[PDB]
């Protein structure tokens, strides 16, 4: 089958600056009419892929001037002349010369923005969850940049290792930030045995690590 | 113009599923209908296609999906179908219907998730993440809903029946050690609104017919 090789696999561009993505075909994609059997799709977070370029260089309906497809035969380039926050997503090249239709690995475009320290919030287990027999402590790290963040959990000064799970949202299409949720899992018995639940957050935007805590039964 | 996708869902290994791609506003017999799948956090993989009537309703399939696929069209229903037999865990993915024609050209459907697992469906427990002093930083409060212990994916979470979108972060689900997923959905809102403005999270887990409207109250 026709192998599609995308380069780079990820890049970070500050809005207003250009972005370029290379696509290499293992077979000639050149057509009799002078066009190429090469397309570009973008997949924004939480959405289906969407057409950008077809026939090598033709813009899909609704796709602005700032996006261009170029190259011929085997070597292709997708250019974004001026990057915007909304362009955050994964870009894919695809061949439609023959079946199977094949795609490149995908290129993840990160929108570079100013360092934003997260807003940190802590949520004790709800009385209703405790009533059901379980306990989940939730630490929210809201709207931060870059994505690298560290969350440390402590229960009465004991560092928790292996009993929490994190989930990071994809880059926000508007303000270019990420959000993270760390969940501490404990049995109801262990939850009721301790007082201080502390979430310690490390991030580039914080001069020192930030601790958000609560005491069970208030104090 | 709309593409309605259905027929996905939980299926046991070695089982069968029939995906539907219902077209509205245009005739499918004049278009080429493709199927593309994407495993969670992965790239794109073409599965097969059925050409238009003028192209002898010719079908092609991916080598990976060898002799297990049957793509067809019910021109009376204006629907395309992808019948998949003898499924394996490696077939777990979001399946997209792609139109190649005059209308909805190189455009994708919202997709339908196929889960090939031995695990049984479980509806979630919905617990509030109540706003309080520990979730109030500055003049901003955070609140949410903990959507716990469900299988399979997906769960949809909205706030105030779609009227609350600004400040919302529905986190990707994590698979817990139990084999059950869990997610949090949060909102940051003004702290001055906490006593007067009502905040309801609308959770729907269609695999288990679980639909819950949860009111998240402060204190």
């Amino acid at each position: 089958d026709i192998v599609m090789t995308q380069s780079p696999l990820s890049l970070s561009v500050t809005p207003g600056e250009p972005a370029s993505i290379s696509c290499r075909s293992s077979q000639s994609l050149l057509r009799r009419d002078g066009h190429n059997d090469l397309e570009w799709y973008l997949q924004k977070p939480g959405q289906s892929p969407q057409p950008l370029i077809y026939l090598g260089s033709t813009r899909a309906s609704g796709v602005p001037d700032r996006f261009s497809g170029s190259g011929s035969g085997t070597d292709f380039t997708l250019k974004i002349i001026r990057v915007e926050a909304e362009d955050a997503g994964t870009y894919y090249c695809m061949q439609n010369k023959q079946t199977p239709l094949t795609f490149g690995q995908g290129t993840r475009l990160e929108i570079k923005r100013t360092v934003a320290a997260p807003s940190v919030f802590i949520f004790p287990p709800s009385d209703e969850q405790l009533k059901s027999g379980t306990a989940s402590v939730v630490c929210l790290l809201n709207n931060f940049y870059p994505r690298e963040a560290k969350v440390q959990w402590k229960v009465d000064n004991a560092l928790q290792s292996g009993n929490s799970q994190e989930s990071v949202t994809e880059q926000d299409s508007k303000d270019s930030t990420y959000s993270l949720s760390s969940t501490l899992t404990l049995s109801k018995a262990d939850y009721e045995k301790h007082k201080v639940y502390a979430c310690e957050v490390t991030h580039q935007g914080l001069s020192s690590p930030v601790t958000k805590s609560f005491n069970r039964g208030e104090c | 113009v709309q593409l309605v996708e259905s027929g996905g869902g939980l299926v046991q290994p070695g089982g069968s599923l029939k995906l539907s791609c219902a077209a509205s506003g245009f005739t499918l017999s004049g278009s080429n209908v493709h199927w593309v799948r994407q495993a969670s956090g992965k790239g794109l993989e073409w599965v097969g296609r059925i050409k238009r009537n003028a192209e002898s309703d010719a079908t092609a399939y991916a080598a990976s999906m060898r002799g297990r696929l049957t793509i067809s069209r019910d021109d009376s229903k204006n629907t395309a179908f992808l019948q998949m037999n003898s499924l394996k865990s490696d077939d777990t993915a979001m399946y997209y219907c792609v139109i190649r024609g005059d209308v909805y050209n190189r455009q994708w459907g919202q997709g339908t998730l196929v889960t090939v697992s031995s695990a049984s469906t479980k509806g979630p427990s919905v617990f509030p993440l109540a706003p309080s002093s520990k979730s109030t930083s500055g003049g901003t409060a955070a609140l949410g809903c903990l959507v716990k212990d469900y299988f399979p994916e997906p769960v949809t979470v909205s706030w105030n029946s779609g009227a609350l979108t600004s400040g919302v972060h529905t986190f990707p689900a994590v698979l817990q050690s139990s084999g059950l997923y869990s997610l949090s959905s949060v909102v940051t809102v003004p702290s001055s609104s906490l006593g007067t403005q009502t905040y309801i999270c609308n959770v729907n887990h269609k695999p288990s017919n679980t639909k819950v409207d949860k009111r998240v109250e402060p204190k």
